[PDB]
């Protein structure tokens, strides 16, 4: 006869920080063109292997937001519905793919 | 994955930032162990303990000058000395 | 083996802190500039110890978290890395404004 | 002549890293400071602004700002070759 | 040693629980932390070659 | 994400001659025109060109770490486990969902 | 939980002002852990008790204690279910039954071993470490141990958790309780014998406690306690009072 609410930071929550724990099936966005200082001075950094802050908070700088974390939960075993969208411009013959050379006699 | 992050353990107490203290959250066997073998193989530095400020009835939150300068009342400068008299003021509830 | 058992109890596990105990941030001050504003978003400040600050030459300081800083063409003493602070002076004042 | 001289009071302070404690009376009462655990600050978040003016140097320089944080870790080793550490920084939260 | 670099950090971890348990943040100063700690424990004029 | 954009050159040899006639170095790849063995190869009417189309492919649900740091590495490699330098955009998204209860 | 006994007490009970005199963070931590109690995992300690009993019963060697315990943690965690946890508790109750059966053996041997074993269980039955005056605490425990051993007619027993001590002087037998005495002896270990503490804790000592430490101080060394404590300088007086 009493309205006991569900846990805000419950078994299905996504707790980020002192803000409200977002509930289940949130989304995380990965982009290689973040405005940050992470991969700028990284030596062997390209669009294949890059570092990105998932934290796209409009207030915190991306450099200073990559030091935070996402706590999905510890009471549940989670799983992410990964979807990838890559763009490529490789040529036919290239030294990377070992296709521009051949040996003759 | 640990059985402690799963529960409602306060974050400051869990990381011993505002926790009870190494004398009282370690198992009573471990304090004896680290004390006994404390002359050759110390473990005391591996268990953190935080000293915490009193934060009550120790400091006024009132706007109170931390450093007061008192101008002289009269000077009476002379050839061999330089007199100054002040009016040092210690308000009620103040201590100098 | 006794020590291994009694260290695997969840109540008594190793806890470590960084002696610096400080989040490190570098704010660029151009050559002729004589002022600096440092604004940051809202933060909980749940256990702040205070503030520590000096100024260090940009040419004498590497980029934080950089595999290879190409612009770092200086091989003296990095005041950021060691304790070689020498520009604690040249600080006229400061104002801290939580709100 | 005494009217043709000046004064150049100055100071140098090497290896110091100017410190300001987040304590009410600017004095050390514990690692977890006097105001660092005040409920006005810990709960209600503040967007603090630090304003400087410096002596103008001749080359670009960084101002090396350090905050006062509890960057703590507790290493939970529950079992043979089972290692797990959780990280926590109080003002600028990193872990959870 | 590449300290306080999140892009080229080290990895200490177990085998059964392969999770990397060392995380280095670009906003911390490990070397200056060691400097201050070492200067607090003892005077700095001592020359320890090791 | 490479694809074969197959075309059909109507008169391959005719347009080959029509092209190398105005190449300003007409006998460029047609060295030894009189020979019938070392003569420039005739192009095929049916052929393909490497078509680079964006590959939006979803990888389904995979278990994730309970603690996701803000600094996240997105790595794309070939079968040689070498990063592909020929990517100018790589978009990824993760949508964590509860798979089971990790207690009791 | 001192919060529960601070709410359900008089206006300013001793633990109603123990929370009050804590710093704000410590008080808030106590309040939070009282309102919403954090759960604790029984296993990884019950398994430790089982392997410690196995080594104590001679089933395994203490050299292989930790390896066996961690292998058993694997075997439990990979099948952690209601039905294995009851087996874990069955083995822990098994350990307790074995320990009690062992104890019944020394209560059947010579009385100078029976009282010693009961005293070891008394010592295991209370706190083993104190925040202040730990040296005083262990010195008192050793003095009491050797007093019981070297007094042929000392008899230690338990009556509903209250471990009492009987000393038979032939025509009379004065009974002194150890549980309430050691309870009273808290915050007197770190005593710092001086001008103001003596009145402060001279009215804090019950006749039971003074009688206990008076009888204990008959075998008292200068290397037993801290050289400037109230208990040390009190037993220094009581030993010579016994002597003269």
């Amino acid at each position: 006869l009493q309205r006991v609410m569900a846990p805000t930071g419950g078994r299905n929550s996504i707790k980020y920080r002192d803000y409200t724990p977002c509930r289940n099936t949130t989304k995380l966005f990965y982009v290689d063109n973040k405005a940050s200082d992470i991969d700028t001075y990284n030596k062997d950094a390209n669009h294949s292997n890059f570092r990105t802050t998932v934290i796209h908070n409009q207030d915190l700088d991306a450099d200073t937001a990559a030091t935070e974390s996402i706590q999905l939960d510890n009471r549940s075993c989670w799983g992410g519905d990964l979807k990838t969208a890559v763009r490529t411009n490789c040529p036919n013959v290239s030294s990377f793919f070992q296709s521009n050379s051949v040996r003759v006699r | 994955l640990t059985p402690d992050l799963t529960t409602a353990t306060p974050r400051l107490q869990y990381f011993h930032i505002a926790g009870p203290g190494t004398r009282e959250y370690l198992s009573e066997d471990l304090q004896q162990f680290i004390s006994a073998t404390g002359s050759y193989f110390d473990l005391k530095n591996k268990f953190r303990q935080t000293v915490v400020a009193p934060t009550r009835n120790v400091t006024t939150e009132k706007a109170q000058r931390l450093q007061i300068r008192f101008y002289p009342i009269q000077t009476d400068d002379t050839s061999t000395g330089y007199r100054v008299r002040y009016n040092i003021n210690v308000g009620d509830g103040w201590v100098l | 083996n006794q020590l291994e058992l009694m260290l695997r109890n969840a109540t008594n596990d190793q806890t470590f802190v960084d002696y610096l105990g400080a989040k490190n941030a570098l704010y660029s001050v151009p050559a002729g500039s004589t002022a600096l504003t440092i604004n940051i978003p809202a933060r909980t400040w749940e256990g702040m110890r205070g503030w520590s600050f000096t100024r260090i030459k940009a040419a004498e300081t590497p980029q934080l978290g950089a595999q290879y800083d190409v612009n770092f063409k200086y091989s003296g003493s990095i005041a950021y890395s060691d304790g070689g602070f020498y520009l604690s002076h040249t600080f006229r004042n400061m104002s801290i404004l939580f709100d | 002549q005494p009217g043709q001289v000046l004064s150049y009071k100055k100071f140098l302070c090497d290896n110091y890293l100017w410190t300001i404690p987040f304590s009410s009376d600017f004095m050390y009462m514990g690692e977890l400071t006097d105001l660092g655990q005040n409920p006005m600050y810990t709960n209600n978040s503040h967007s603090m602004v630090i304003n400087f003016e410096l002596d103008p140097m001749d080359d670009p320089t960084y101002v090396y700002m350090l905050y006062g944080v509890f960057d703590t870790v507790r290493v939970n080793q529950p079992e043979r070759n089972v290692l797990a550490m959780a990280y926590f920084r109080t003002p600028f939260a990193t872990g959870n | 040693l590449y300290h306080d670099s999140g892009v080229c950090s080290g990895t200490l971890n177990s085998e059964r629980s392969g999770m990397n348990v060392v995380v280095e943040l670009p906003d911390r100063n490990t070397e200056l932390s060691y400097q201050y700690m070492l200067a607090d424990m003892m005077s700095r004029h001592h020359y320890f070659a090791l | 994400p490479t694809y074969n954009k197959i075309y059909y050159q109507a008169a391959s040899t005719y347009v080959q001659r029509l092209e190398n006639s105005c190449q300003s170095a007409t006998a460029a790849f047609n060295r030894f025109p009189e020979n019938e063995i070392l003569k420039q190869a005739p192009p095929m009417n049916v052929s393909s060109v490497c078509d680079n189309q964006p590959a939006v492919v979803q990888q389904g649900v995979l278990p994730v770490k309970s603690s996701l740091p803000g600094l996240q590495r997105v790595l794309i490699t070939d079968d040689q486990r070498r990063p592909i330098p020929y990517v100018y955009k790589s978009i990824a998204t993760v949508q964590p969902t509860v798979l089971s209860s990790a207690t009791l | 939980t001192e919060v529960a006994d601070a709410l359900s007490s008089h206006a300013n009970s001793k633990d109603a002002r123990s929370l009050r005199y804590e710093p704000y963070a410590n008080r808030l931590i106590k309040l939070q852990t009282a309102m919403v109690p954090p759960k604790v995992d029984g296993t990884s300690e019950r398994v430790a008790e089982v392997v410690k009993g196995l080594a104590e019963q001679g089933a395994i060697y203490p050299d292989q204690m930790g390896a066996i315990h961690s292998d058993l943690l694997n075997r439990v965690y990979t099948w952690n279910s209601m039905g294995v946890q009851e087996s874990i508790q069955a083995l822990v109750n098994d350990v307790i039954h074995g320990q009690n059966k062992v104890l019944q053996d020394e209560l059947a041997r010579t009385r100078e071993i029976a009282n010693a074993s009961m005293l070891t269980r008394f010592f295991d039955s209370l706190y083993k470490t104190v925040d202040r005056g730990q040296r005083n605490f262990e010195g008192f425990k050793k003095l009491l141990r050797l007093f019981v051993n070297n007094v042929p007619n000392a008899e230690v027993y338990s009556s509903g958790g209250s471990f009492s001590l009987q000393i038979n002087m032939g025509g009379q037998s004065q009974n002194i309780n150890l549980t309430n005495a050691f309870d009273n002896l808290k915050d007197i270990w770190g005593a710092r014998w001086d001008a103001v503490n003596n009145p402060r804790i001279g009215a804090l000592l019950t006749p039971n406690t003074r009688a206990l430490l008076f009888f204990v101080s008959t075998f008292y060394d200068y290397g037993s306690m801290e050289p400037g404590s109230y208990l040390d300088n009190l037993m220094r007086l009581y030993k010579e009072a016994i002597r003269a």
